[PDB]
């Protein structure tokens, strides 16, 4: 697997509370078990 | 662990009591298997007690 | 699983108990006592939880401040207390160490003294000067905490500082209510004895001769009364 992510910094910014939620459930998710010598990811962004 | 304090933690949920206590501990053990710190502290438990 | 408490290798070495090398750390670099950790914590503190007379004596003949705290306020006092251990406490209450420091809860070392049912250490923080009136961020004391545990003596010492039993928790539950809670009848007969107050009530409205159960209350009321 290759992951292309392109213009990343719309998501890098109770309407905050989900968002913050969101946030956490990609730190559990990639901070969770799996193997990522494999899969590569790529992110994309202005500034 | 020997900084974590059970009286804050007898005390303030006194005050304020939630449901699934147990499963508060487990969301902590989901904080702790983040392989930041090897031994569970105080921080982690705030944390799931502010959190949920 | 099992491993190093700590990043920085002072503080292992000082929950290790390792004196030799230690002190080998310190002739070698002076810079290495004032290092932090990710706990926001000093090789003293370790060395206090350790048990470790000889480390912590050096230390404070180094002069390092017992005032430093971590992240969530904890005083080597507090380690000391918990530890149980009257050495330490001897070496700290020595220095001049304070004994009004609050920790994240703002309970005071007397607090986890009598978690512990230490009477010596409890003692000799109480002959520091140290207020056993003082209230936490909970508003309690550690008559609570006492009577909790089922610790006549340690009520007893804390009675012979003359300390008030009026002092009233946030919840509303005196240590009279804690008393009954924990079913002690001789701790009960002796705080009424005393000339505790059995007229407080709680956020529940519940007077102390409903708390307790067996008739209890009865015989509390026979006491006051009596």
């Amino acid at each position: 697997c290759i992951i292309f992510m392109d213009e990343i910094d719309a998501i890098g910014g109770s309407a905050d509370r989900e968002i913050q939620r969101t946030l956490m459930e990609l730190l559990n998710q990639m901070d969770g078990f799996d193997t990522l010598h494999r899969v590569k990811m790529i992110m994309a962004t202005n500034r | 662990s020997e900084e974590v304090d059970l009286e804050d933690y007898v005390a303030r949920p006194d005050k304020i009591s939630g449901a699934d206590i147990n499963s508060i501990c487990q969301e902590s053990g989901m904080l702790a298997v983040r392989e930041n710190r090897y031994i569970v502290l105080a921080k982690d438990f705030e944390k799931a007690y502010k959190t949920v | 699983m099992e491993g190093c408490v700590s990043n920085l290798m002072v503080c292992n070495l000082a929950y290790s108990g390792k004196l030799e090398e230690l002190k080998e750390s310190i002739l070698a670099d002076k810079s290495l006592a004032t290092r932090t950790d990710q706990d926001s914590r000093t090789a003293l503190h370790w060395a206090c939880s350790a048990g470790h007379t000889e480390i912590v004596e050096f230390l404070l003949q180094l002069g390092v401040p017992v005032n430093d705290k971590d992240d969530a306020g904890w005083s080597p006092l507090h380690i000391a207390a918990s530890a149980g251990r009257d050495e330490i406490v001897k070496a700290l209450l020595g220095k001049g160490a304070q004994v009004n420091a609050v920790n994240q809860n703002g309970c005071t070392p007397l607090h986890y003294a009598a978690s512990k049912n230490r009477h010596e250490i409890a003692v000799m923080l109480l002959e520091g000067g140290a207020n056993p009136d003082a209230k936490d961020h909970y508003e309690a004391t550690a008559m609570h905490r006492a009577a909790a545990k089922g610790n006549l003596k340690m009520i007893h010492i804390l009675l012979y500082y003359k300390a008030s039993t009026n002092i009233q928790d946030t919840e509303g539950n005196t240590p009279l209510h804690l008393a009954c809670d924990e079913e002690r009848v001789e701790e009960a007969k002796l705080l009424v004895s005393q000339g505790a107050s059995i007229y407080i009530e709680n956020k529940e409205e519940k007077t102390p001769l409903q708390v307790a159960k067996g008739g209890l209350g009865l015989i509390l009321k026979r006491m006051v009364e009596g």
